[PDB]
């Protein structure tokens, strides 16, 4: 048995890599975590082999846990491996970006003794770049788990782009909910205040999953962020506050001044 | 609806064709007026319905923010 | 006239997209910027009219600035879609990840009433999280081109993995040398040294481009840096300094504390 | 013959798991020389593209820089 997860793009069928999708093709099962129906049913087209991994988030109401979830996606991952499976695990966007499933299947797998790896892929925030049309190296970037935000410190750097993803989620402590509060967003805002003005835009932003369908990009002040319609799949990106400034101490070290960059 | 979304995503001919003329490459792929209708308002949810879904449960968080 | 731009990604032939190849297929001229020999035989033979973007890189040991070469391959590509040529821009990684070319070029197009858009691709760092098992999500993730954080006041936080691109040109403030000198990485260290310890464990990383190769990821004291051997294509992985900190203000706010986390 | 074998492998995961299993058997199978094998087999790319006739394709992959406006 062995392990290969890939990663299938935000975008339905097209946004996969080549190789990526032949190891689809070439698998004895896949478990798969995909956007909605239209990408289940390109997939069960590929290989009709295939376990949906949605099964194993809360259903009806249920309380449970998302660590939980994640525990019995990986255990589910390698009873295949176990078994002698040629196994791939497809997840939507890259599967090694913000999901800890692929990893902890990877490294459960090596430590028991088999062959596992991970395919890069086109994630929500190399979607971002294209759609804005940013360059995360104009002044640079910076992405962190909003929750993690939150309950963590993390001091951002203003002159870059920086991300919050899962917005929709941003204070939800007890990983058993699937969307937060407006007071909580209001909590996050006053936070974001040591840095970014009340008055400041930001972008609410979501790939889109169809070739027909726009991305949404919906440009709001912060202030506003706690009445905004969010989705689990939201993005949100907040622009520099302030413009790159010169790094006199440095410049000096190196015996240069701004006049004298090319 | 499937098979012409699946083929439009993979195929950069029908990608420009689609760009050019959407109402009439989708007529020509027999999607109905509503289909239509539902695309050219930015209505995913009906899609779904006339896709046939029994409305997919899509939760896509795959990580936490809580540490450990 | 119309301009595409897509990535090739960094392996050979696999980590382009689906749909991303189907638009080099079906174009009438392709400008290329790829990494090898390799990678522009596979190209040449899915589209034979190629014009290669490497010939505006200074030749022979010429002094040109970078800012020229950039204008001069922009230039090119808008002469084919003002010509009116179904143009697509073929570059490595992802087009619009520290690469402005592309950007740039779709900028200009839509200013001057041209169809333009960039189709997203697996840049060297998704690459990395894939080959080194890493998660951006787990602490937050930064990047910054190496030779900005120097020039320019970036304050990195060091709970997260620090991405420095470039650092082979790091301080090469002319923009007309390929690579830096050691002395000037010393001065790199000596400012990271503000946040990270001389014996702290860093990795230079160069993603794969042949499907024989592995990946270049070398562990090595950030003092070590400037007797590195760095190649144009390394990027410096700065991994955490310290652990994640429970931010007691916030949780406060919100009525928690760390035992209510689930 | 080295063109043609790394198009296929990069894009082919029945021959990328393959090549895993056995890379000497896979070379030798597809034509790779004695040279060839033992230049992928060190990591040394500079010989794979003297040996492929590539010799002298200058490529510098910097499409950006950290100067500003």
């Amino acid at each position: 048995g062995s392990l290969v997860c890939v990663g299938t793009g935000l975008q339905l069928a097209g946004q996969i890599s080549v190789l990526s999708r032949s190891y689809i093709e070439h698998a004895d099962i896949v478990f798969s975590l995909l956007p909605d129906g239209f990408s289940q049913r390109w997939l069960t087209k590929l290989n009709p082999n295939v376990i949906n991994l949605q099964q194993f988030y809360a259903q009806n109401g249920e309380v449970k846990n998302r660590r939980d979830t994640y525990e019995q996606m990986v255990n589910a991952i390698l009873d295949a491996v176990r078994a002698g499976k040629k196994t791939v695990c497809a997840l939507y966007g890259h599967p090694g970006v913000f999901a800890c499933v692929s990893h902890m299947a990877i490294t459960r797998a090596k430590a028991e003794g088999f062959s596992a790896k991970m395919e890069p892929g086109i994630s929500a925030e190399a979607c971002l770049w294209a759609d804005l049309g940013i360059d995360p190296g104009n002044s640079g970037h910076q992405s962190f788990e909003a929750s993690q935000f939150m309950f963590f410190n993390h001091v951002p750097d203003p002159t870059t782009h920086l991300l919050l993803w899962q917005i929709a989620i941003a204070g939800e402590h007890t990983l058993t909910q699937f969307h937060t509060s407006s007071d909580r967003l209001q909590i996050l805002v006053e936070q974001l205040n040591q840095w970014y003005p009340l008055d400041h835009e930001v972008v609410i932003y979501e790939a889109a999953n169809l070739p027909i369908q726009a991305p949404r990009i919906e440009r709001l002040p912060l202030a506003n962020l706690p009445q905004a319609h969010l989705m689990p799949i939201s993005t949100l990106l907040i622009p520099p506050a302030k413009k790159l400034e010169y790094n006199y101490a440095i410049l000096a070290k190196l015996g240069i001044g701004p006049e004298d960059l090319g | 609806l499937s098979d012409f979304f699946t083929q439009l995503g993979q195929d950069a001919q029908l990608m420009e064709d689609y760009k050019q003329n959407p109402e009439a490459v989708m007529r020509a792929h027999g999607l109905t007026d509503e289909q239509i209708n539902a695309v050219m308002t930015g209505d995913m949810e009906k899609l779904k319905t006339l896709s046939g879904d029994s409305s997919y449960q899509s939760y896509l968080v795959i990580s936490h923010g809580n540490g450990d």
